[PDB]
């Protein structure tokens, strides 16, 4: 989340101040830590079920 | 045993999908016509970059948690002690030697 | 520092599998030779 | 030959710490094989080398 606001929107955020920066920076980061947080659910709850 | 591998999966996962999405995301910009040999280890430092700092001091956060509970023993210490200061220097190491 | 420390390890990428054998030969031998017990670790 | 009840027998010779030693030492030329390559490949690198 510190390189998602880091990205094009720090350049921007000085200036644009805008909040459709930081939502599509913060959607920028949901996608990348769902991908792994969402397997990661999976072999714990189905790991430590048994 | 039975806890830290499930601790450990977690980050075990980590620098995997970190790197499962580095990769696929350089495959999308450069030309498919012809390829190169060294992207297996450009891979490495990409996934190296903003994972060390992460997972090795985060899971090193598991073992100095995992202390109090050493702290008092009479028992209780060669009970859920051992368990403690498995999975961290394992981390660290084990972290490195993952991410290779 | 920490980056250092991944990035030699980026090389020498046939001694780190080594050391992962004497790792895991000198684990496997650990967890026989050790003592296993059903014995909840005694009491005063 | 039947052991008359209240008597036993016990084997122990020579080789008491010669089976251990020999035997311990065919757990040890490996380790030191493998420290050897460690060395060698540690210094020149080429497998066909060491």
């Amino acid at each position: 989340l510190r390189h998602a606001i880091e990205a094009v929107p720090s350049l921007n955020n000085p200036q644009t101040f805008s909040e459709q920066k930081l939502d599509e920076a913060l959607y920028h980061g949901a996608v990348l830590r769902v991908r792994p947080k969402a397997m990661t659910v999976a072999v714990i709850i189905a790991g430590l079920l048994p | 045993i039975a806890i830290a591998v499930g601790a450990m999966v977690d980050a075990a996962i980590v620098m995997i999908e970190n790197a499962h999405k580095r990769l696929e995301e350089w495959q999308h910009q450069h030309p498919d016509a012809t390829l190169d040999n060294k992207t297996r280890w450009q891979v490495i430092t990409d996934a190296s970059v903003e994972v060390g700092p992460a997972l090795f001091i985060s899971l090193l956060i598991i073992t100095l948690s995992f202390i109090p509970i050493f702290t008092l023993e009479g028992q209780e210490g060669r009970l859920f002690g051992p368990l403690a200061f498995t999975k961290t220097y394992a981390m660290a190491g084990a972290a490195l030697l993952a991410i290779v | 520092m920490i980056e250092w420390i991944i990035r030699r390890s980026v090389a020498n990428r046939f001694l780190v599998l080594m050391g992962a054998l004497f790792l895991s030969i000198w684990g496997t031998w650990t967890i026989i030779n050790t003592p296993v017990d059903a014995l909840p670790d005694l009491s005063d | 030959v039947q052991l008359k009840p209240g008597t036993s027998v016990a084997f122990s010779g020579q080789f008491e710490l010669l089976e251990r030693a020999n035997h311990k030492l065919k757990l040890m030329v490996p380790m030191t094989l493998m420290i050897i390559f460690v060395l060698l490949y540690l210094a020149f690198r080429r497998v066909g080398e060491a």
